[PDB]
RNA sequence: CCGAUAACGAACGAGACUCUGGCAUGCUAACUAGUUACGCGACCCCCGAGCGGUCGGCGUCCCCCAACUUCUUAGAGGGACAAGUGGCGUUCAGCCACCCGAGAUUGAGCAAUAACAGGUCUGUGAUGCCCUUAGAUGUCCGGGGCUGCACGCGCGCUACACUGACUGGCUCAGCGUGUGCCUACCCUACGCCGGCAGGCGCGGGUAACCCGUUGAACCCCAUUCGUGAUGGGGAUCGGGGAUUGCAAUUAUUCCCCAUGAACGAGGAAUUCCCAGUAAGUGCGGGUCAUAAGCUUGCGUUGAUUAAGUCCCUGCCCUUUGUACACACCGCC
């Protein structure tokens, strides 16, 4: 816990993890995505809205200070 | 119009004129029993009433003193010629004018009366003239070099709240002695009257 | 589309005599060059007509030299004379934006011109005190003790 | 001195141009509402002018 | 708290109750009206403080022998 | 179904009217829009490339809301907080040249005309355009 | 016409101002003049806040002087000329009058 | 059906913000300053303005045209003045046009859910004094 | 029928312990659409107990000068944090908040300044009102400290603080502080 | 204050009083304030409404050519008294709680006897004594200084950031000022030029008439940034452009582009504060040719804690002891 050196852009070993396990857990916010993936956070925002445009992530709030997503329901 | 000054500046100018005239009249007529000035301002012409005790002394030989005062006021304040008139009115019950008693006590002290005797005489005269109470305090270099104050209070004398504004007459006067300055404060609680 | 990092990504660029970090956006990455601020950087990127969103690392070398020459020659690209640093030079009177170790040499040249002319501001610089005529009685004690 | 330099310095502004209308003082003046009067002179003549203490 | 009535109201209330006990009654809003003409009270706040104390003292009188 | 701009979301209305102004490429734009800041109290130039179009949209909407606005009124409307560095912050007006250029662009776009007194208001054509855009944004919000 | 007269009365104490409004309105009503209602411009509070001390020593106690200016005005209406009908003012000291014709 | 003068004008206030509601017979409609009630910029307090209609019922409001003109204060003072004006205008219209059996059952529900929906908050402000930044605070003092 | 923030009915929340039922205000007449109903709750003693607990949380969450009057921002923050806690747990955010307050409010403390005997001096019990006040204060302090110098949002940190306090996992700042206070009270018995 | 009583009868102070704030759909009024209604309009809907929706667009004191005072203004009044109920209390003075009510402690102003070697002779044509009074300590003019820096202290301002900064959109105030006796210097709408500071013409306002419906900030809604001394912070410093003035250097102030230093919440200590209060946040006035990090006021958003204690710091009353009375900073 000295510096983050978070990734500004994805690699293969980060993009595959994003596409394989990010749409699994309930809470999807840019901050939690950045903390879980060691990415910048602006990149996390862009990736999350890209997933929404893909249609596999459900938005709930979309506020200036906080945007909140969730997984699609199964059943 | 634009030539005419605003209402706020006009009223402040009126107050300034009142204060300046009051100071000039106080300085010129202090020994003549001057007490206060009232002015009823009308656009056609203005009248200045001088409340005095020795009004016959204020009005000089055939009104020469009042003529001089009128001309002086006219010149100083730039009134149009003949548009300002000064009259003198004698104060009723001069013992109740706290200002007039201040110059009376100053006259006694300059004459050389003992300060205790002079203050007691003024206090007795005020009560005889009729007041709810009075308080005369004289401060300064009494007797020795060390400053002292003497207070002579008798009767009713309120200090706090609104009624002190309109129930007591307050006057402060300086007296110049060869040792220094004596400060005289005279407060007179006026009696209530429906008239 | 915020994909994986491009293969031809330069994490470290060597524009001019300074070094910049390619992980920040280009507009705030060229501000690392001395003599270039946020305003100048944004206007030269606007003139060079590149994507303000993309990072400095994914900027191709032709675009890099294009923005470099935009910075070095701002007068030819309609950048106004009031926007520059070295307007109306004290030596040759040529409007320019000096952004290099050249900026440092111009600064030391102005300082040494004042020192050799023995002006009051030059003497203040030589003594190491304030030059803009502000009070020194209580502030600035860090540089002395 | 002679007429050329006795009052030659301009006094169109500043504290030297303004003095109290009573005590001829240059400090604490009140130019609000065109009083042009000293700080203490106003305290002396406030009730005479018509300024009272309501609160 | 801080609802203590002073001499100025208490003495006045006692005097007006002694003088005009017959006219006075148990109604505060009627005692405040009779206080308009039975005495000259400079302030409305003073007059209704006096009227309230008058009603209180009359409630006491109807039971016991108050000093008034 | 008679709708007015007051009946729709103003923040989305200005966006849609800026889009309409972009689509109708008749708006005069000064060549220095890429250089200047929108006010002396702004630390940075605006991010959007179509800031002139959105300024024109906002100015037309404000002229709809109340007429007689001049350049000084526009600068007062678009003024904001200047942080003054270490000094305490204050309020600063807008950029008079930008406001005047926007108003002149609207006047040349015929949506705005001068009053008999100072300032300028919306022409009947301007009101028609504003209310048509209000209709389309109301329809878009509905569906 | 036919003439229009506005009388503005400005003073410092509401008692004298109201008296000088009331007697004017009463006289005009007795002479059956059409009197526009007495309108009251908002009062002006000239506030000056100075230091109580003359020397700057003490606990920094401030003196707050107020000056209240009250302004009323009236409009006089008649098919006949009004100056000849009412020429006096019937005022008391402390109030200032301002007669104005509607031309100005 | 065409009864003239079937209207009330009732004001509400909070912190120097006055909002006058003009209520009239007509279709169910409510607006402020010419804008719809739902089109109020601080949407964070949308429910504060929606509180009277939500509590009483759209059926109660189905016969009133309400136009609120608000000209003071800050944002939330505008909001509170507007909602108070709406509630008080409705209760006054019901008071002077329909029975007290309905007026009371509206007033009691409004005053039970929120007293400020019918009575003004009397607190305005406190004057600053000459020894501190605000009304009660004082400037920092030092002894050495 | 109220649905605080448009959702999450209040009547389904049950208060766990009898000691704080009269001081936690969530149900019946404490059912408001918004946690912003400024109503002179400090005018008398024991009146804030009638203030709804979401409004108390909102009032306590705006602190440290940088944001003191900004109550609309705090209302927004509470709304979001409720969305996140509902998303994580699947249960009622009001129930989660109530349980977090119950588990965060300390049950004993220390007092007296008698020369600082062992830790403070002498152990003391706490009133229900002080339990509620200290629970809300601890939750707000924990969220603020968790979200100060990091990328996690205030809403997210408030959410996880409340969730950890409700489940009693001792991963929360409020629970750790409460445990420390109880420990020093035990030492000062 | 009630009561006990060698005291009785009083006087001041407290209170009472004045101003301010909160309520009056009750009265008086309003073209220098408006609201409704109506008539002309302008735009949308037009399937079809049409007494449809918006207008700070124009009119109906441009006198026969509408009413009204709710909103605004300000006067007269009213209104709140511990008055009603329950309990406590000698059932006294009063206290607690509750109902109705706008209001059940709104803030200020004023403010006793006695005193201080407290401050001011640099406020005064207030003043005693003393000094100087023509090579002047009078007065005027030129220049410099009052800012000067190894350092210590006090009041503050800005910050240390994501509850944030930047960019854009939207949206709300109240105090109060404004053209000059001397005295020269006002507030500014609108149009044009410039990127900005500004400049150039035309007005309006001596003022509920014009600025001004004071389009204030914060806040609100979207964008970018992503925990790093970073788009935090803007100190320092270079260059250029304006404005005021007789004059800007030791930078008057303002604008633009560059530089981005300490600073990652601060030891011992210590200040202020109980409800529209603290605090965040701007706007006026004073000073002002040029000007606010100051002060005095105003609004805006708006809380945590507490309804207690004598622990610390002190204060009041009684008893008490005293070798003190320059009164414990005493005395010895
Ligand atoms: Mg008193
Ligand atoms: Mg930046």
């Amino acid at each position: 816990r000295d510096k983050l050196n978070n990734l500004v852009l994805f690699d293969k070993a980060t993009y595959d993890k994003l596409c394989k396990e990010v749409p699994n857990y309930k809470l999807i916010t840019p901050a939690v995505v950045s903390e879980r993936l060691k990415i910048r956070g602006s990149l996390a925002r862009a990736a999350l809205q890209e997933l929404l445009s893909k249609g596999l992530i459900k938005l709930v709030s979309k506020h200036r200070a906080q945007v909140i997503y969730t997984r699609n329901t199964k059943g | 119009m634009a030539v005419q000054i605003s209402k706020k500046r006009k009223f402040v100018a009126d107050g300034i004129f009142k204060a300046e005239l009051n100071e000039f009249l106080t300085r010129e007529l202090a020994e003549d029993g001057y007490s206060g000035v009232e002015v009823r301002v009308t656009p056609t012409r203005t009248e200045i009433i001088i409340l005095a005790t020795r009004t016959q002394n204020v009005l000089g030989e055939k009104g020469r003193r009042i003529r001089e005062l009128t001309a002086v006021v006219q010149k100083r304040f730039g009134f149009p010629e003949g548009s300002v008139e000064l009259y003198a009115e004698k104060v009723a019950t001069r013992g109740l004018c706290a200002i007039a008693q201040a110059e009376s006590l100053r006259y006694k002290l300059l004459g050389g009366l003992a300060v205790r005797r002079a203050c007691y005489g003024v206090l007795r005269f005020i009560m005889e003239s009729g007041a709810k109470g009075c308080e005369v305090v004289v401060s300064g270099k009494l007797r020795g070099q060390r400053a002292k104050s003497m207070k002579f209070v008798d009767g009713l004398m309120i200090h706090s709240g609104d009624p002190v504004n309109y129930y007591v007459d307050t006057a402060v006067r300086h007296v110049l002695l060869r040792q220094g300055v004596l400060g005289i404060k005279v407060k007179i609680m006026l009696p209530w009257d429906p008239t | 589309m915020s994909l994986v990092i491009p293969e031809k990504f330069q994490h470290i660029l060597r524009v001019l005599n300074t070094n910049i970090d390619g992980r920040r956006k280009i507009a705030f990455a060229i501000t690392a060059i001395k003599g270039v601020g946020r305003r100048y950087a944004h206007v030269v990127l606007r003139k060079a007509d590149i994507d303000l969103t993309k990072r400095a690392g994914e900027l191709t070398e032709d675009e890099v030299e294009r923005v470099i020459t935009i910075m070095q020659n701002p007068r030819q690209y309609k950048i106004p004379d009031w926007f520059l640093n070295r307007q109306k030079d004290v030596k040759d009177g040529k409007y320019s934006q000096v952004l290099a170790n050249g900026l440092d040499n111009k600064l030391r040249e102005d300082l040494e011109r004042l020192k050799k002319i023995r002006a009051h501001r030059g003497l203040r610089h030589f003594w190491g005190l304030r030059v803009r005529g502000q009070h020194t009685k209580t502030t600035g004690r860090r540089g002395r003790t | 001195g002679h007429q050329q330099l006795y009052w030659s310095h301009p006094r169109k502004f500043g504290q030297g141009s303004r003095s109290c209308r009573v005590c001829s003082n240059r400090h604490g003046l009140i130019r609000k509402y065109g009083l042009n009067m000293c700080r203490q002179c106003f305290r002396q003549y406030a009730k005479d002018i018509g300024f009272i203490k309501l609160d | 708290m801080g609802r203590v009535r002073t001499k100025t109201v208490k003495k006045a209330a006692r005097v007006i109750i002694e003088k005009y006990y017959t006219r006075l009654g148990n109604d505060f809003h009627t005692n405040k009206r009779v206080c308009e003409e039975i005495a000259i009270i400079p302030s409305k706040k003073l007059r209704n403080k006096i009227a309230g104390y008058v009603t209180h003292l009359m409630k006491r009188i109807q039971r016991g022998p108050v000093r008034g | 179904p008679g709708v007015t701009v007051k009946d729709v979301n103003q923040q989305e209305f200005v966006r849609a009217l800026a889009a309409f102004l972009k689509k109708s490429g008749k708006l005069k734009v000064p060549e220095w829009v890429d250089t200047v800041k929108l006010a002396k109290h702004k630390e940075l130039a605006p991010y959007d490339e179509n800031w002139f179009y959105t300024r024109a949209a906002s100015t037309a909407r404000h002229l709809y809301l109340r007429g007689g606005a001049g350049v000084g009124s526009m600068t007062k409307i678009y003024g904001g907080r200047q942080r003054n560095g270490v000094m305490p912050s204050h309020f600063s007006r807008g950029s008079k040249s930008v406001a005047r250029r926007v108003l002149q662009a609207l006047e040349g776009l015929k949506m705005v005309e001068k009053d008999q007194d100072g300032g300028r208001k919306l022409t009947p054509q301007g009101q028609r355009d504003l209310d048509r855009i209000a209709g389309q944004v109301a329809a878009a919000n509905k569906k | 016409a036919i003439h229009r007269i506005r009388i503005t009365l400005t003073s410092r104490n509401v008692k004298s101002l109201e008296k000088v409004c009331a007697d004017l309105i009463r006289g005009a009503k007795e002479k059956n003049l059409k009197v526009k209602g007495p309108v009251r411009m908002p009062t002006k509070t000239l506030r000056i806040t100075t230091r109580k001390t003359p020397c700057g020593e003490g606990s920094k106690t401030w003196d707050r002087f107020q000056m209240r200016i009250h302004k009323r005005l009236i409009d006089l209406h008649s098919p006949s000329e009004i100056v000849k009908q009412i020429t006096s003012i019937s005022i008391e000291p402390g109030v200032e009058v301002e007669v104005t014709i509607a031309d100005a | 059906s065409k009864g003239p003068l079937q209207s009330v004008q009732v004001f509400g206030r909070k912190k120097t913000a006055t909002a006058v509601a003009h209520c009239k017979r007509g279709n169910g409609l409510i607006k402020v300053n010419g804008r719809p009630l739902e089109m109020i910029e601080p949407r964070t307090l949308q429910y504060k303005l929606l509180e009277p209609v939500l509590l009483l019922g759209k059926e109660r409001f189905a016969g009133v045209d309400i136009r609120v003109r608000v000209k003071g204060g800050g944002h939330v003072a505008q909001i509170y003045a507007i909602r108070q004006s709406i509630s008080k205008a409705l209760v006054a219209y019901y008071q002077k046009y329909v029975d007290e059996a309905s007026k009371k059952e509206i007033k009691d529900i409004l005053i039970q859910y929120d007293r400020t929906l019918l009575v003004a908050d009397p607190r305005r402000c406190e004057s600053k004094k000459f020894g501190g930044p605000g009304a009660r605070a004082r400037y920092q003092k030092s002894y050495r | 029928d109220i649905k605080l923030f448009g959702k999450w009915s209040t009547d389904d929340v049950q208060i766990n312990d009898i000691s704080l039922q009269d001081y936690i205000a969530v149900k019946e007449k404490y059912a408001k659409y918004l946690p912003h109903s400024a109503g002179r709750y400090a005018a008398k003693r024991f009146r804030k107990a009638q203030c709804p607990i979401v409004e108390r949380l909102t009032n306590s969450m705006m602190m440290h000068g940088r944001n003191n009057g900004k109550k609309l921002m705090t209302v927004r923050i509470v709304k979001h944090a409720f969305e996140i806690i509902h998303l994580l747990t699947g249960e009622n955010p009001l129930q989660v908040l109530v349980n977090a307050i119950i588990n965060s409010g300390p049950r004993e403390d220390s007092t007296r300044i008698g020369r600082a005997g062992t830790v403070r001096r002498q152990a003391v019990d706490v009133s229900p009102l002080r339990r509620v006040n200290q629970a809300i204060w601890l939750l707000c302090t924990g969220a603020r400290e968790a979200a100060f110098r990091n990328i996690k949002t205030i809403a997210e940190c408030l959410a996880d603080e409340l969730i950890n306090a409700a489940k009693g996992s001792s991963n929360s700042y409020a629970i750790k502080k409460k445990d420390e206070l109880e420990r020093v009270a035990k030492s000062n018995r």
